[PDB]
């Protein structure tokens, strides 16, 4: 919800 | 750059072609293929056997690109699934990243630092093998510079999430030995002027505290409490919702770990709580208003003094219906556990009509509760031989014709209370 995400995807910079 | 756009095809072709450059150019081509924001073909690339490859180009010490390289390729496929995750795991991937903590570029430690992060962050599982693999060590001796603020933001942003997802899930919860371990760095953190290690610290400490009181006592013991309500004031919402929901764990916990929170001077902060326009954070704030009033008479009278009575009267007349519902317990514990005078306190800031207004809802959980309470106050009139004027005041606002009704409700336990109350006090 507004809890930090269980993974994170780096995506295009 | 000629890496954008590649097919899978040529991407094997690339990895596969005895060239460490043309390695590299073919691993940066799926980095970027990878990192796409519309479906990037994490399953494509795991069919095609290349996970292993990746792996092995993480020990390149030689050539620090290709570490680079996959290890975002590498970070972006554990993102996804468990079943990916998984992939990731099982190609070795977990002391591959450890080995790569004590890199001598940033960037590279970094991203290492991001893929134990999301493996760790699949589940219980994989977050105690990142564990045993011992990355705790590396990870903590990366913070170990005399000021925080000398190493880059993102870097330390990466970091502090990574190791509040060492700290998260349950069933079962981390390893004790490990929690000690990290705490004190999480301290350190939970004192760093930046918003979101703030608030990553906070949901770690959160995650900690969300357990038996053996746990929470292991963070209680370290000091926090009162930066946890210093935090709970502060202006910006990603800082006040894990503060709160740490609080609230915190006061799940042993009577003397909730005065723990009360000294702190956090009931000094709920009038503005139990009115904040964040419907989650008045839940969550009534939640631990209702964990407090469960607690000792004195804790119940500092309620009162700080004015707190009227509030909960407030929430329970307007607001969101599970917010509204935790009112409800919050009252239902007052009234439980006070004494004679904090009820009488508690009938006079006003709380009948909204508590009898409640006993229409559709929610059979909360008709219990209410009623129960409703018992307790009649229980309290009795001990003062007021429980005429209280039957009086029920009946005007409409509540007797409300619990009249619930005799016929299908549920047992309310008709039968229902029926008590009725039967005892309304005849």
């Amino acid at each position: 919800d507004y809890m930090p995400s269980m993974k994170r995807f780096r995506r295009e910079e | 750059q000629g890496t954008v756009n590649w097919s899978v095809e040529d991407i094997v072709k690339g990895i596969n072609s005895n060239n460490l450059e043309s390695q590299l150019q073919a691993t940066q081509a799926a980095r970027k293929l990878l990192s796409r924001e519309k479906q990037p073909p994490i399953d494509n690339i795991i069919r095609a056997g290349l996970i292993p490859k990746f792996v092995s180009f993480l020990g390149k010490t030689d050539c620090s690109p290709i570490q680079f390289e996959s290890a975002w390729a590498l970070t972006n496929i554990a993102s996804g699934t468990s079943e990916q995750t998984k992939a990731v795991v099982d190609g070795g991937a977990i002391p591959a990243f450890i080995s790569l903590l004590a890199s001598p570029h940033a960037h590279i430690s970094e991203q290492a630092v991001w893929a134990l992060g999301n493996i760790a962050g699949d589940g219980s599982a994989f977050r105690d093998l990142v564990i045993k693999h011992g990355a705790i060590d590396p990870l903590l001796a990366l913070l170990a510079v005399p000021d925080l603020s000398t190493l880059a933001c993102g870097y330390l942003r990466n970091l502090t999430w990574t190791l509040s997802n060492l700290c998260r899930n349950k069933n079962p919860a981390p390893p004790l030995d490990a929690v000690e371990q990290i705490l004190p760095t999480l301290v350190r953190l939970l004192h760093h002027n930046d918003p979101e290690v703030l608030a990553d610290s906070c949901w770690a400490i959160s995650y900690l505290t969300d357990g038996p009181n053996e746990r929470i006592e292991m963070v209680v013991k370290k000091g926090v409490v009162p930066q946890l309500v210093k935090l709970l004031g502060a202006t910006e919402l990603p800082i006040v919702t894990p503060a709160l929901r740490a609080i609230g764990n915190i006061v799940t916990g042993t009577d003397e770990q909730t005065q723990k929170v009360i000294d702190a001077g956090a009931l000094a902060v709920f009038p503005s709580l139990l009115t904040n326009p964040k419907t989650n954070i008045q839940k969550e704030a009534t939640w631990t208003m209702s964990n407090i009033t469960a607690g000792r008479q004195d804790q119940i009278q500092q309620v009162v003094n700080h004015g707190l009575v009227p509030f909960l009267v407030g929430v329970l007349s307007k607001a969101d219906f599970k917010t509204q519902k935790e009112a409800a317990w919050a009252i239902t514990n007052y009234t439980s556990g006070g004494t004679v005078e904090q009820i009488v306190y508690l009938v006079h800031c006003g709380i009948i009509e909204p508590l009898m207004n409640l006993l229409s809802a559709k929610d059979t959980k909360i008709i219990q509760v209410i009623l129960d309470a409703i018992s307790n106050i009649f229980q309290a009139a009795e001990k003062l031989g007021e429980t005429e004027k209280l039957s009086i005041m029920i009946e005007e606002c409409g509540g007797l014709d409300k619990i009249e009704a619930l005799q016929r409700h299908e549920n047992e336990s309310v008709y039968k209370a229902s029926l008590n109350l009725i039967e005892k006090y309304f005849s």
